[PDB]
């Protein structure tokens, strides 16, 4: 990427200013629940200001920052995609359950994720990518050993390097993998993104094999969905006790968010604590809570 | 804004 100059941010802001208003339209009837775009942007803007306030002068040190170059870039691109969706989605936006509208929810998550990432690679507003505290030991090794201090790497690289320890089946399996990890949708994998994945799919020992069993071949795994969407979706099995689906959490990044239907026909959502998703699923199924992955009558045998 | 959404693991 090129250099990120003071002007650059200006544009991104103007773009952010619009994306908001568009989403401020009543017809959309957007709910407060996160992800909640109407906030993620203001907050993002806010943080960017904090950052820019601290590099106040040493602006070149920042524009130079590889990761920061990426973000703004991705961000700018992302604000646009949203703008288009509206004009090239026209009145179809206000149509709940309309492809154009689903894309909107998607981006929401990204924005939420992006913010999460940014605040991580810039706690306090001062860059700290090269020293990011990776959570699981094992993983932390692989990353610092494979990429050293790099804060963000081209998908390509990450793939090759990863394949040495964890073999990637096909060119397709990898495309799937990439979609799961690349939370900021920018063909780059950051130490932050890396951490979140490795946390969700631990143990590192069998990283991809777990992923395979919890997302590649498991009907319950739901890519980019939100709390609302999970409830909205499980509603077709609304009173088919056992029916459940899982996804990534929006507020508690790095953790799971099961969505299930209670014997008394109700939709709840739990975030596994003190027990890996692997375990939650095994027990829940045993106790009659995690029986039908997304309606499906049959359930995966994680015991393998 | 704030949540409430999440429920305890039935166990």
């Amino acid at each position: 990427p090129g250099t990120v100059d003071k002007k650059m941010v200006e544009k991104c802001w103007k773009l952010m200013d619009k994306v908001v208003r568009l989403c401020q339209n009543p017809k959309l009837a957007l709910k407060n629940s996160p992800p909640y775009i109407l906030d993620l942007l203001p907050d993002t803007y806010q943080h960017l200001r904090t950052i820019l306030s601290r590099y106040e002068g040493k602006m070149e040190t920042l524009g130079e920052n590889e990761y920061f170059r990426v973000f703004m870039e991705n961000l700018m691109k992302k604000t646009k995609q949203t703008i288009s969706l509206f004009k090239e989605g026209k009145e179809r936006m206000y149509e709940e359950n309309s492809q154009p509208r689903r894309n909107l929810t998607k981006l929401s998550l990204i924005f939420s994720h992006m913010l999460a990432e940014l605040k991580g690679i810039f706690p306090s507003g001062l860059f700290q990518g090269d020293t990011f505290r990776i959570t699981k030991a094992d993983a932390a090794e692989f990353w610092r050993k494979a990429f050293g201090e790099k804060t963000i790497v081209p998908w390509k690289s990450f793939r090759q390097a990863l394949h040495e320890v964890h073999p990637i089946s096909s060119g397709l399996e990898a495309m799937a993998l990439k979609s799961t990890i690349d939370l900021t949708c920018n063909d780059y994998i950051s130490v932050f993104e890396f951490d979140i994945f490795t946390r969700l799919f631990q143990p590192w020992s069998s990283l991809l094999r777990n992923w395979n069993s919890l997302a590649v071949t498991h009907p319950g795994y739901m890519a980019f969905l939100t709390y609302d969407e999970v409830k909205a979706r499980l509603q077709k099995f609304i009173h088919k006790p056992g029916s459940y689906i899982f996804r990534l959490s929006c507020t508690r990044l790095g953790q799971w968010a099961i969505g299930y239907v209670t014997a008394d026909g109700n939709i709840l959502q739990t975030i596994p604590h003190n027990k890996p998703l692997f375990q939650a699923l095994i027990d829940g199924f045993r106790e009659g809570f995690y029986l039908f992955p997304d309606g499906r009558n049959q359930n995966p045998d994680l015991t393998g | 804004s704030f949540l409430q959404r999440y429920s305890s693991d039935p166990t």
